[PDB]
């Protein structure tokens, strides 16, 4: 069925915190307080969404950014057909993906592959020694609490985070509704190459679980594999 | 720039 | 010459390591594989070499198997041109690979990519509840400890990475890989990419790899191992 | 068969 294949390659939304205000980074260069964030937000057209900071691996854009009680939260959208097609194909060959999602979620290979491979978000911003450059999907972010949550519906993804308020969501909904050619310039070999790098990030899983617990996506049902 |  | 360097990169790659360590008690009974059994099976029963047990991902063959003081040791050879070409291409896009190898080793992108992605060996054999040994698989980490995979361009060099092996041990292996059809690989980059996310969720992957490294003493040697 |  080319019908199912078209559904799999449809856009995919991603949301999560780019930074958590109550978390002390293990590196000074990572400090990003609320005041700065809010100032920068007021100043600085949509930011590109890429794979692990590789500008030749842009897969979409950031649809909304919002500073909330607990940190800087963002919602992006993976729209690159080339990237989605590659993911579709790979998902067909993942045993993890084959086992499917939990409780009552319907399987979604593409979404699941993305959840597993790029479980984290990593912001690219000006050093503190257009402030926001881009957001990257990665195996794990350097800032804690940056768990990436994938889903087909923006509302649904935002609803995965218990910290967010209805007001919070309205601010986000306003943005991704306003904002609402393939920019990807890499390929499967590129992603494959990037994969071995992810395999050597120390304490990847422990950090992911920690992020899951911190942002409460643990107390919700989602496609997260960590 | 700092990348996380 | 690019075509020259590219041909050198896609040349065969040898892999060696223990399929099982006799002094290690498996965390699962189904993994028990004592010396007596191994030696008996060896006397009875080339085995294909594949990626994580996927028979559509055969990349070479096992050139030698030998039971030694510490366990069952094997030496294989990645010969699939299709697989090697894919690896070559991916290696060009790995930051880990870009950082290169240690001390005085010359960089070898293909070998390094293989060392990082498939740092372990996993035997496929008949249950213990003729041909007892089915195949050997290159994987992110093996279920049996001490199954660290060591890649290199020369079979002698690879066997020389394991301090436990004796000259006699090597002669027995050398005899085999010296005595020993078309590209058998039937997968592609998308397949390997799909397999990669699975590897990301094996718990305690690195800790196990380091443990294997220490057990087999490849730590006290210099190699392309990334763990 | 058992796969490791
Ligand atoms: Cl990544
Ligand atoms: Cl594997």
């Amino acid at each position: 069925m080319d019908e199912q294949q078209s559904q799999a390659v449809a856009p995919v939304y991603v949301g999560g915190f780019l930074a958590r205000y109550d978390q002390s980074p293990d590196e000074a260069e990572l400090l990003l307080p609320r005041d700065v964030v809010e100032h920068w937000l007021h100043a600085q057209v949509a930011l590109p969404l890429n794979i692990n900071h590789d500008d030749t691996a842009v897969v979409g854009h950031v649809a909304a950014m919002q500073s909330v009680r607990d940190g800087l939260f963002c919602l992006g959208c993976v729209t690159s057909p080339r990237f989605l097609e590659i993911v579709r194909r790979a998902s067909e060959k993942s045993e993890l993906v084959s086992r499917g999602p939990v409780s009552p979620l319907q399987p979604d290979k593409v979404v699941e592959f993305l959840s597993g491979s790029y479980a984290g978000l990593s912001l690219s911003s000006r050093r503190c020694d257009t402030p926001f450059k881009h957001v990257a999907l990665c195996s794990v972010g350097r800032r804690r609490g940056t768990l990436a949550v994938y889903g087909r519906d923006p509302e649904w993804v935002t609803q995965r985070f218990p910290d967010l308020t209805a007001a919070d969501r309205d601010g986000l909904r306003a943005q991704w509704q306003r904002c609402g050619g393939d920019p990807f310039r890499s390929d499967s070999y590129g992603l494959l190459g990037n994969s071995v790098d992810a395999l050597y990030i120390r304490e990847r899983l422990p950090k992911l679980r920690y992020d899951k617990q911190l942002v409460g996506v643990t107390e919700r049902e989602s496609y997260v594999k960590a | 720039v700092d990348n996380a």
